[PDB]
This record gives structure tokens, C-alpha cells and sequence, in this order.
């Protein structure tokens, strides 16, 4: 039994741009404890039926974990565009996997305001599918090249989320885990009971 | 390298930084306005100072992108809103003088003495007493202790403000105050500032036939109040209008009432007997809004809002207000009781928060009303609809068998008219006088003369004592001593009835307009929301056209609202004279 509890109830998560990547294989996974968890917000599955996820099985399962805002959850879907769906984390059209998200206001909010979660808002070109970027080079906007210091028409490419307890619903933190399934020529290793 | 892209990139960073600094400042201010101590003021001052410094620096940086070259209208409006804000800067030496003058002009108004102080005692003596000598004493004393001590300060204020207005590419300060109504857009949606001074005047020409009748009906009713002190064909004396200034005539209802043997609708006793609480009023107010097609209030509203005076020894001002702190935080603060006026104020504040929640999706710099007058015109129609007999009968506060006799409608209409119609000429005259004074049409040595000439010619009120050029009467008002605009009320009065006529016609109602009710009607709610969600991203002409169907101010709905009162009044004025002549003086 591979430990879904390692990622689902981990104490600390990662930012959107430096999202956590985990490979799962050589185990047995019982999805009945997840879909019927009755403590999740969104459980959207694409390419595979939710109930028929206990019969047919794959070789490798990739888990991507991060934390985002509330109104940006809709951007994690095939074909969607925006600000975090084209500069931070992109999903390909032919996606066979599931997206799970849940509220975490009790943990990722402080009376003074959490500020250690970061996201990217400036980039030259859109991300290719399933790609990460952690570079901290100064974004170049105007003709004049700015070296080492940001001034007119030159900005730092990362910013922080202002999570505070007394916010609304679309401004509260949300933890998101995306599972992707791989079915290459390698023999199958992981699926449920008999 | 295109300027539009650079402006977009700059605004993207500005929005993200502002959405945090503004929230911190708002939360700090709420802490003070909820709990009053000696340590909260320091935090509020620090937060406000940081926010102001950041805003000024960003406004200074944002003047390098010309507003003419940008073609996209949304980005152009955002740049225009950012550059003009914080542009009030000409020189440090004169700015210090202007700030000191404003502060010393504001402080003299508050701590004035006659020894009776204004707010507790003078308001009561002006609103209740029925003696000629006492009222004239208070009027002359207040205009002598404060008015005579503000003329040189205001004479310096006008020129020092005109210099600042000229330095900022405008014509005068009046043009600066009229810049809120400027609209740029498509062919028929363009509104120029210089047009407004015309339009207002036109509308007033339609209200003169109604108000004049009222001016007669009040006058012939004061005949009994004072036997032989007021003229039977002249203007009304200034000090017998119910307030210190004559802004509202609501305090004359007892003397000027058609039928005093039929009491009006009161539900406080039934509310007490049925066992209601403060929270039940807000629950009913929310139920009113959920039935028209508007969202219910958030969970955080109930947990965070203050809805009653706390008895734990804390000090609260609790003047009824609605707060939109940003980041999805909406609150209402009010000392609530179990009376009817609080029931109506609950709907007013609920409408404010609904309007705030409508445009939360727009960018930061466009999260305001279309113009300065919409934001309260949205809230007043809700009270107008929720103060009707039909709504109260439906909600259970009144028995089903209760009827409405014609005398009740006459009395209610008179009470409403003494508040709404009577305040329009005063606002129009005061605004016109300051516009002319700022422009320079009236020389420095003929201020009070023209002021009283306009008062005799437009409003119809005569002074009891001769006033020379030493005195300064306009400065006595609060909105003038501390600089504020005043045409907002005139616009709001027309807008609130135009909206009401449009919504009631869309709600499939028949009969007089004052018995309307928009409860259980999703079409009217959708029509209103189509404008509420628009925000400031479009010119106010298009926002007005999305509810009523016109492009400018129309006064016909206001006259339609008072048609039964007009028809009744014309009957009782046959054996009397309607109008006034400016040749009679109380002192001669
Ligand atoms: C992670 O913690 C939750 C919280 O009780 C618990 O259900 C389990 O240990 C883990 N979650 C899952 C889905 O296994
Ligand atoms: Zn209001």
C-alpha cells in the first residue's frame, strides 16, 4: 500500500511555480477512501470514470501538489487560460487524470498575514505542457536593458499571496493535488484489490 | 515597446500591491471605529500614512504614459483615474498655507459657542421651539459668532484654491468639481462638463410649478402659527423653516398637516409584542433581496459584522455605515433597536452592500459607482419599496383586513414632499452661488447682496435683519466650512425616482406609483443587476441607459410620483395667491 497520506495530509506544501512532483509505482491504491472522503470541494476526473477506477489500472501515477487561491481553481483544467494556467502550471489537452482541491483556511492563514507563498506573473512565452520554471532573472519590458536592479519598465517576476483569516471565499487558500496516469509499454504494477 | 503594453504591465503590478495595502489600511480603520482606545489611533495613522505615501509615489510615476496615445478605453480610463488622483500639488510653501487655512476653518466651526453649543442644544431649539424671539435670537447669534469670524479666511481660500485649479490644466475650481460627470465613449455617450450647468437649470424649470404650490400651502398654514408677523403675499422669513438653514422642512409637519385626527402607520408596538430581535430585521431584509434575483449575503458577514451595541464596557460610535474592506470582506456597522426607522435603514445599508458586491470582479481602479449620485440612489429605492403597506401586510406586521383611506395617502405624500421637494431649490441656489463666486462673475465686494437676491428670486426666503458685506452666511453650513461637493443630492433625487419608475413599469404594476412593490419579481432584479455589475468601467450614460432607456436626466417620473398631491393641493389654493413678490421686508 503506497502512502497517499504522505502527500494528502502533509504538514507543508509547495508554491505554485515550484510545485511538488511525486512518482508512485509498485503499490496498491484504494480510491474508495478518496472519492467517498466527503471532505473535499472539487474532484474532477477527466479521461477515466470515477467509479471504474478500481478495475482498470496503469503503471505509474504522478502526483503534483501545490497551494493556490480560491477563484483560480477553475484554471486547472484542459484548454483553460489565465495567469497561473499559462505562466505557472499548464495541463495538456489529452489529460487522463484527476484534480482534487480542498479548503485549508485553518492552516495557511495567520492573523498578521501569511506571505511565504509565491507565484509568477511575468514571462516572455507560455509554458510548454508539464514544465517548471524557478529562474529569478529580472523581467525585461522596455528597450533599455536593466542589469541587476529593477527600475522603470523592469520588475521582479515573483509575488506573494496575502492570506488572512477574515477574507472571503474566493480569496482563501486552497490546496490542490493533481494525479496523472501513465500507460506506457512497461508492464502494469499498481492497482486495487481482488 | 508599444505604450499600451507598458501601461498594462505597470497596472498589473499596481493592482496587486494596492489590493494588499488598502486592505491593511481598511482593517486598521475598522479597529478604531469599532473599539475606541488610545493605542488604535496610532496604528490607524501609521497604516493611512503608508498607504498615502505609496499612492502619491505611484501617481507621480504614472504620468509618463500619455493618455492620448493609448487607444484601449479600459486602460485609458485606469490611467486617467490614477494620474489625476494625487495630482493636487503646486508648491510646498503654498500647500502648507492651504492646509493650515483649511484646518483653522474646520476647527472654528466645531468649537463655536453662542453658552449653548450647536449640536446638542441649538439643533433642538431650532427644531422644537415655537417662539419668534428665541428663534431670531439663535439665528442671529449663530450667524454672528461664526459667520463674522470666517470672511477673510474664505476670501483667502477662494484665491488660493483657484491658483491650484488653474495650475492643473483646468479652468477654475468649479470646473474641477464638475469633472466627475465627464464621459468619453461612443458617438452619443459623450458628456462634457460645460453642458451640466445647462442641464440642471432646465430640470429646475419643470419643478417650479409644483414647489410654488407647496410654498403657498405652507405659508397660509403659518398664518395661524404666528398671527401678524409674516406677509400674506411675500416670502417666508428665514428662521421659521424648521432648521438653522432651511435645508429640510421635515420639522413643520405638526403645524402643516391636512388631517390631524388620523394617525400614520406605526409598527413598533406590534414588533415589540411579537418578540422580534435585531437579527430578525436583517434576516427579513435579506429575504427581501433574495426574492428579486440577487445573491444572499456571505457567511463572514454574520460572523464579523457588528449589529448591536456591546455591553462589555467598550466605546463605539456606531453611526450606521456599510464597509467594503476588499478581498471579499463586506460588513455593516449599526446600533440596532426594535423601531421602524432602523428597519428601513437596514434595507438602505443592505442595498449599499449589494451594490458593492455587484462589481467585485472589475479591476481595482474601477470599483466605484458610475457617478457620485448613483450609490445612494440605489439604496433609497429599497427603503421606498419596503416602507409600503402591502409589504408589511405580506410580512405579517399588519392584519390582512387593514385598508388605506385617501387621507392616509395624502398625509404620507405631504410628509415625503416636505423632505424631497423642499431641499432641491436650496441645493441648486447654493451650488450656483459658489460656482459663480469661484469663476469670478460676482466681484469680491458684492457677495451677500447677490446671495440674498438669489434667495429672494429662486427659493423665496427673506432675511429678518439687514446684512452688510462684513457677514458671511454661506460659510455657516457644514458642507462649505469643510470643503465638499453639493450637487450630488440634486442628481440623486432625480435618479432615485427615474429608477423607481423604470423598475415598477418592468414589474407589471398598475395604479399610482407610490403604492409600488418590487417583491417577488425577478425581471426587475435582473434589469437592476445589469447596471449594478457594470461598475465604473463604462460611462454613466450607458449605465443609465441600461435601466431606464434614456441618456440624460428626466424629471417626469418625479412629477408623476406627486400627482395626487398636486391635484389635491390645486383644490385648496383657489382662495389664495400662489407666488411671491420681492419688495417686502420683515424689518421694513
Ligand atoms: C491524511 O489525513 C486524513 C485526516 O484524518 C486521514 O483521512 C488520512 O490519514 C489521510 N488521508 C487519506 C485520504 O488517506
Ligand atoms: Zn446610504
Amino acid at each position: 500500500l503506497c502512502p497517499f497520506g504522505e502527500v494528502f495530509n502533509a504538514t507543508r506544501f509547495a508554491s505554485v511555480y515550484a510545485w511538488n512532483r511525486k512518482r508512485i509505482s509498485n503499490c496498491v491504491a484504494d480510491y474508495s477512501v478518496l472519492y467517498n472522503s466527503a471532505s473535499f470541494s472539487t474532484f474532477k476526473c477527466y479521461g477515466v470514470s470515477p467509479t471504474k477506477l478500481n478495475d482498470l489500472c496503469f503503471t505509474n501515477v504522478y502526483a503534483d501538489s501545490f497551494v493556490i487561491r480560491g477563484d483560480e481553481v477553475r484554471q486547472i483544467a484542459p484548454g483553460q487560460t489565465g495567469k497561473i494556467a499559462d505562466y505557472n502550471y499548464k495541463l495538456p489537452d489529452d489529460f487522463t487524470g484527476c484534480v482534487i482541491a480542498w479548503n485549508s483556511n485553518n492552516l495557511d492563514s495567520k492573523v498578521g498575514g501569511n506571505y511565504n507563498y509565491l507565484y509568477r506573473l511575468f514571462r516572455k512565452s507560455n509554458l510548454k505542457p508539464f514544465e517548471r520554471d524557478i529562474s529569478t532573472e529580472i523581467y525585461q519590458a522596455g528597450s533599455t536593458p536593466c542589469n541587476g536592479v529593477e527600475g522603470f519598465n523592469c520588475y521582479f517576476p515573483l509575488q506573494s499571496y496575502g492570506f488572512q483569516p477574515t477574507n472571503g471565499v474566493g480569496y482563501q487558500p486552497y490546496r490542490v493535488v493533481v494525479l496523472s496516469f501513465e500507460l506506457l509499454h512497461a508492464p502494469a504494477t499498481v492497482c486495487g484489490p481482488k | 515597446s508599444t505604450i499600451e503594453e507598458l501601461a498594462k504591465t505597470f497596472l498589473e503590478k499596481f493592482n496587486q500591491e494596492a489590493e494588499d495595502l488598502s486592505y491593511q489600511s481598511a482593517l486598521a480603520s475598522w479597529d478604531y471605529n469599532t473599539n475606541i482606545t488610545e493605542e488604535n489611533v496610532q496604528k490607524m495613522n501609521d497604516a493611512e500614512a503608508k498607504w498615502s505615501a505609496f499612492y502619491e509615489e505611484q501617481s507621480k510615476l504614472a504620468k509618463t504614459y500619455p493618455s492620448q496615445e493609448v487607444q484601449n478605453l479600459t486602460v485609458k480610463r485606469q490611467l486617467q483615474a490614477l494620474q489625476q488622483s494625487g495630482s493636487s500639488a503646486l508648491s510646498a510653501d503654498k500647500s502648507k498655507q492651504l492646509n493650515t487655512i483649511l484646518s483653522t476653518m474646520s476647527t472654528i466651526y466645531s468649537t463655536g459657542k453662542v453658552c449653548f453649543l450647536l449640536e446638542p442644544g441649538l439643533d433642538e431649539i431650532m427644531a422644537k421651539s415655537t417662539d419668534y424671539n428665541e428663534r431670531l435670537w439663535a439665528w442671529e447669534g449663530w450667524r454672528s459668532v461664526v459667520g463674522k469670524q470666517l470672511r477673510p479666511l474664505y476670501e483667502e481660500y477662494v484665491v488660493l484654491k483657484n491658483e491650484m485649479a488653474r495650475a492643473n490644466n483646468y479652468e477654475d475650481y468649479g470646473d474641477y468639481w464638475r469633472a466627475d460627470y465627464e464621459a468619453e465613449g461612443a458617438d452619443g455617450y459623450d458628456y462634457s462638463r460645460s453642458q451640466l450647468i445647462d442641464d440642471v437649470e432646465r430640470t429646475f424649470s419643470e419643478i417650479k410649478p409644483l414647489y410654488e404650490q407647496l410654498h403657498a400651502f405652507v405659508r397660509t398654514k403659518l398664518m395661524d402659527a404666528y398671527p401678524s408677523r409674516i406677509s400674506p403675499t411675500g416670502c417666508l422669513p428665514a428662521h421659521l423653516l424648521g432648521d438653522m438653514w432651511g435645508r429640510f422642512w421635515t420639522n413643520l409637519y405638526s403645524l402643516t398637516v391636512p388631517f390631524g385626527q388620523k394617525p400614520n402607520i406605526d409598527v413598533t408596538d406590534t414588533m415589540v409584542n411579537q418578540g422580534w430581535d435585531a437579527e430578525r430585521i436583517f434576516k427579513e431584509a435579506e429575504k427581501f433581496f433574495v426574492s428579486v434575483g440577487l445573491p444572499s449575503m456571505t457567511q463572514g458577514f454574520w460572523e464579523n459584522s457588528m449589529l448591536t451595541e456591546p455591553g462589555d464596557g467598550r466605546k463605539v460610535v456606531c453611526h450606521p455605515t456599510a464597509w467594503d474592506l476588499g478581498k471579499g470582506d463586506f460588513r455593516i456597522k449599526m446600533c440596532t433597536k426594535v423601531t421602524m426607522d432602523n428597519f428601513l435603514t437596514a434595507h438602505h445599508e443592505m442595498g449599499h452592500i449589494q451594490y458593492d458586491m455587484a462589481y467585485a470582479t472589475q479591476p481595482f481602479l474601477l470599483r466605484n459607482g458610475a457617478n457620485e449620485g448613483f450609490h445612494e440612489a440605489v439604496g433609497e429605492i429599497m427603503s421606498l419599496s419596503a416602507a409600503t403597506p402591502e409589504h408589511l401586510k405580506s410580512i405579517g406586521l399588519l392584519p390582512y383586513d387593514f385598508h388605506e383611506d385617501n387621507e392616509t395617502e395624502i398625509n404620507f405624500l405631504l410628509k415625503q414632499a416636505l423632505t424631497i421637494v423642499g431641499t432641491l431649490p436650496f441645493t441648486y441656489m447654493l451650488e450656483k452661488w459658489r460656482w459663480m463666486v469661484f469663476k469670478g462673475e460676482i466681484p469680491k465686494e458684492q457677495w451677500m447682496q447677490k446671495w440674498w437676491e438669489m434667495k429672494r428670486e429662486i427659493v423665496g426666503v427673506v432675511e429678518p435683519m439687514p446684512h452688510d458685506e462684513t457677514y458671511c452666511d454661506p460659510a455657516a453650513l457644514f458642507h462649505v466650512a469643510n470643503d465638499y461637493s453639493f450637487i450630488r443630492y440634486y442628481t440623486r433625487t432625480i435618479y432615485q425616482f427615474q429608477f423607481q419608475e423604470a423598475l415598477c413599469q418592468a414589474a407589471q404594476h398598475e395604479g399610482p406609483l407610490h403604492k409600488c412593490d418590487i417583491s417577488n419579481s425577478t425581471e426587475a432584479g435582473q434589469k437592476l443587476l445589469n447596471m449594478l455589475r457594470l461598475g465604473r468601467s463604462e460611462p454613466w450614460t450607458l449605465a443609465l441607459e441600461n435601466v431606464v432607456g434614456a441618456k440624460n436626466m428626466d424629471v417626469r417620473p418625479l412629477l408623476n410620483y406627486f400627482e395626487p398631491l398636486f391635484t389635491w393641493l390645486k383644490e385648496q389654493n383657489r382662495n389664495s395667491f400662489v407666488g411671491w413678490s420681492t419688495e417686502w421686508t420683515p424689518y421694513a
